[PDB]
């Protein structure tokens, strides 16, 4: 991600391939998770479900 | 440290 | 808003428990034994809950009770279950058991990690023991070999 | 030993503040209880009034 700041940034799926076709019907819990560094595990800053 | 998110 | 609309109820009435959907279930880390259940009860130190729980399960020997972010599949309350349904009345509290590393051991069950409310002054630690000299422990164990 | 402020109560003895080793993710809390509605407590107390 870049800059961020107080203003919200149009991010995530702009022209990406994150679209997933589900199989079972029901309630699914999608989970965004932010990390400081790009190494496993790193530091999880926040996680909105 | 503080991060507001939406989804 | 208009004093010409059929009023649902009186004016002092602010909130109502309309239907069974209002009966939301507690997040992980809080148990609700009673039937009234006006407020959910934070599980006490060491004991660990699961979803909407009736009773807190004691954490096993050789384990304490801190966050579980490093570990895989932690039983932490999701942001959905607290912020979206309740708000700020029930924040996310740690809920999982951690194994003390090699060369330390926990004989007793259900001693959680003591916390500190200011970090830069006094650091928090874990309540497992130096594993008396002449003995070792293979990661999480209850008795030093 | 710390007294958590008014409007909570610890009936059981010797429960410590459950900790969190990575704070920016899971915030630590105190193990005292919301003092169920209809009852109040004046700072440290064993049973809500």
């Amino acid at each position: 991600t870049g800059a961020l700041s107080t203003t919200p940034t149009a991010n995530l799926v702009s022209a990406g391939t994150y679209t997933v076709t589900y199989a079972s019907i029901g309630t699914k819990f999608v989970t965004l998770r932010l990390y400081d560094s790009a190494v496993a595990p790193g530091v999880l800053l926040a996680s909105k479900t | 440290a503080t991060y507001t998110l939406t989804l | 808003a208009k004093y010409s609309i059929d009023p649902t109820t009186y004016h002092f009435v602010t909130h109502l428990a309309m239907g069974p959907e209002s009966c939301k279930k507690c997040p992980k880390g809080y148990f609700q034994p009673n039937i009234a259940g006006t407020v959910c009860l934070p599980c006490p130190s060491g004991f660990v809950s699961t979803s909407g729980a009736t009773g807190c399960t004691a954490c096993s020997e050789g384990t304490y009770h801190t966050d579980g972010v490093g570990t895989t599949t932690p039983g932490e309350a999701t942001s959905l279950d607290t912020t979206d349904t309740f708000g700020s009345i029930y924040p996310i509290i740690p809920n999982t058991c951690r194994q003390c590393p090699a060369n330390t051991y926990l004989p007793l069950r259900g001693q959680a990690a003591i916390a500190s409310m200011n970090l830069a002054a006094v650091s928090s630690a874990t309540p497992c023991r130096p594993c008396e000299d002449g003995t070792w422990s293979k990661a999480g164990a209850a008795g030093c070999q």
